[PDB]
């Protein structure tokens, strides 16, 4: 068993498959810790890169709680409220993340259902007699 | 910069013409009005609710809608009224005092006063410290709100059955009343 | 001064001692009939705001930040409700931009959060359903003169 | 009802994750997906390290987001050289 | 005395990243960059010339652009290169002599190397003996440049992985290039 260097949550060397303890090179980031650098494929450059803003000195840092609860573009920089400085860490309520995550999911589900339904309707659009046998179907 | 809010062209006439009547005809709305601020605004929370599919979009709708019911209450006695209207407003407080029941502007006044608030709205955000992103939304329901209004602008802004004076939102008043409205 | 800032015209005045500006009795946020007058001071809303916070920025930001957190029910209308108490009353003035367009002018708890989350989800569901359903009845109406299902499930 | 779980998914998630410091990271990860920074497949893979044991819960989460199962796998050891340096000759 | 230069945080965060790539990640920037110190100042001098009306300031602007180029040529050899980049600089000099054309750094090096010169400008100013009115003249003028650089930070400093794009401003270093440069 070893312990994270940031989290301090013990892990087996088996559970995270891990060959050894890694006590020389750099601090071992446990799984379960948020990403600091994300390579997103656009699926159409092939990719977009996101890097978390570096932590500024304490005084020069500006923490902001936006007036908009739902849908504020954090850009990935966040401090979790319990309930020229453009480097401002947006402060987001936890209840906001529930609304945002659900808002994203429900929109995608509507879009996915639309494309599937449109495509099935589209082959009807390409169609004297339908002969689709939908009346037989029940 | 300055906040850009677009009133529909017919609604612009509604307010501008309405301001003509109060200053010149000195008409005052019968209060409580035929169409209260509440059922106009509470209904908006109802139809648009069945149109938005997202969870957040349902929250933002009730958010902005319930706030407007709150904002109109404090912002009535301050800004939305005219010189002549202010004399009529003063009575209400005594009338509310005589009942001892609290005066609630939203249930009593008509929707045209709500339209007055939206016109003064973009200047009001300018004084506030909200960042742009928050201001966008405040505006985005506002523009989408008035898009509803055009659908029923004929019902209650526009005079339906205009022959009867009760259907007319503002009703003429006595001159000696206007003398008190001057205050001198 | 001679004119009333909220009547926009010369009026008999009740005067706040601290601010030279004075207002006509009619445009009183709480009506204040001349016959019954407050004792001496008659501090205006703008002056009443300064003495209340005691002209302190830290409390002002704090009492603001408290006001937003308090009104979590309506957050988007937080700064607007906070400001409206300080500003002195003012007559409704038709804003220039709406005027400028027209050619002519004449006169010059814990369970509550779950419930608040639940109903929006629940309201979202039928909207999702009825939009999906209306596409389906467009599919049966795509078959001309009769529904393909010929009935409602 | 199916709504009952969803209105409680974060409560069920909060109990299992245990300490807040781990729950915060779970919220930050959920944020990045909603900001379109993090892809859906990458989100489900990270949530696996949180909710892996609760199979009845993780399966529900996989059902909810719509994850469907069944290059960029570079590896940590090797780095690419520029094109110019590859020209040093071999007879 | 001590001269203070307000570098916007975003530009102050780039440099640190540049300090990370060259000393820790051990990758250097492709020297013949696309946006070199010359056209960066060519654009800035050209965008701001039309913006300002008074001919008096146009003289002040043009010399600060003309001056910064001449200073950059002298400065790059001495104190604008990390140790790992010295060899890459040397091969450019060694290529220049064979090509029989003298190396001109403003033509080669990128915008990030211009930012390195700006970072140590207060230290260079304090060392010398200058008129005070010229100290605020440079610093105010530079603070006006950095503001302009902030508005265009997106398309000069882009974060692209060298393994992937190959158009990234930085390119990795072979185990043989690193050996001589550090050894």
């Amino acid at each position: 068993i070893m312990t994270c260097d940031y989290c301090q949550t013990p892990w087996h060397l088996d559970c995270v498959p891990r060959a050894s303890f890694k006590n020389l090179g750099s601090k071992w980031k446990c799984p379960l810790h948020s990403p600091t650098k994300v390579y997103k494929k656009i699926h159409h450059v092939n990719y977009k890169v996101w890097k978390k803003q570096r932590l500024i000195n304490k005084k020069n840092q500006l923490y902001y709680e936006p007036l908009q609860k739902i849908g504020y573009q954090n850009n990935g920089n966040i401090q979790i409220i319990p309930t020229n400085q453009d480097f401002k860490i947006t402060q987001i309520d936890e209840n906001s993340i529930k609304y945002d995550f659900f808002d994203k999911i429900y929109k995608s589900k509507m879009v996915q259902k639309r494309k599937l339904f449109q495509f099935q309707e589209s082959l009807i659009d390409k169609l004297g007699s339908q002969n689709g046998n939908s009346e037989d179907n029940m | 910069p300055k906040i850009s809010l677009q009133i529909p062209i017919k609604l612009k006439s509604v307010l501008v013409d309405d301001w003509e009547y109060v200053t010149k005809d000195k008409k005052i709305c019968r209060l409580p009005a035929d169409v209260t601020v509440e059922m106009v605004l509470n209904k908006y929370e109802h139809e648009v609710s069945q149109e938005l599919e997202s969870p957040g979009s349902q929250s933002q709708l009730s958010e902005y809608c319930a706030g407007l019911k709150l904002y109109f209450d404090k912002c009535l006695g301050n800004m939305l009224l005219y010189r002549l209207e202010r004399l009529q407003y003063d009575e209400l407080l005594k009338k509310s005092s005589k009942d001892q029941k609290p005066l609630v502007p939203i249930r009593i006044y008509g929707a045209i006063h709500l339209l007055r608030l939206i016109s003064v709205l973009p200047e009001l955000i300018s004084s506030t410290t909200m960042d742009l992103q928050s201001c966008q939304l405040l505006i985005k329901q506002t523009e989408d709100f008035l898009v509803w209004l055009l659908m029923h602008v004929d019902e209650y802004f526009n005079d339906k059955d205009p022959n009867r004076s009760d259907d007319a939102l503002y009703v003429n008043t006595s001159s000696q009343y206007e003398g008190v409205a001057l205050g001198m | 001064e001679d004119f009333c800032s909220a009547c926009n015209q010369s009026g008999s005045f009740l005067c706040c001692d601290t601010c030279p500006k004075s207002f006509h009795f009619l445009c009183l946020d709480p009506p204040i009939d001349p016959n019954n007058l407050p004792k001496g001071d008659w501090h205006c809303n703008e002056c009443k705001f300064k003495i209340f916070i005691n002209n302190s920025m830290a409390t002002l930001k704090k009492i603001e930040s408290n006001f937003i957190k308090q009104n979590n029910n309506v957050k988007i209308f937080a700064k607007l409700l906070f400001n409206i108490d300080s500003h002195n009353p003012k007559q409704f003035q038709l804003p220039n931009y709406i005027k400028e367009t027209f050619p002519a002018v004449k006169t010059g708890d814990e369970n509550s959060i779950k419930y608040d989350f639940f109903d929006k989800i629940y309201k979202s569901k039928m909207v999702q359903k009825r939009k999906l359903f209306q596409f389906q009845e467009s599919l049966i109406d795509k078959l001309v003169s009769n529904g393909s299902q010929n009935g409602n499930s | 009802i199916s709504l009952n779980e969803e209105v409680t998914f974060f409560e069920k998630a909060k109990r299992y994750i245990g300490n807040k410091h781990l729950y915060t990271e779970f919220l930050k990860i959920l944020n990045l997906y909603s900001q379109d920074i993090l892809d859906l497949d990458d989100l489900v893979e990270k949530v696996d390290f949180y909710l892996g044991s609760n199979k009845e819960l993780f399966t529900w989460f996989k059902n909810f987001v719509g994850y469907q199962e069944k290059c960029e796998a570079f590896g940590p050891s090797y780095k690419r050289l520029p094109k110019s340096d590859t020209f040093m000759p071999c007879s």
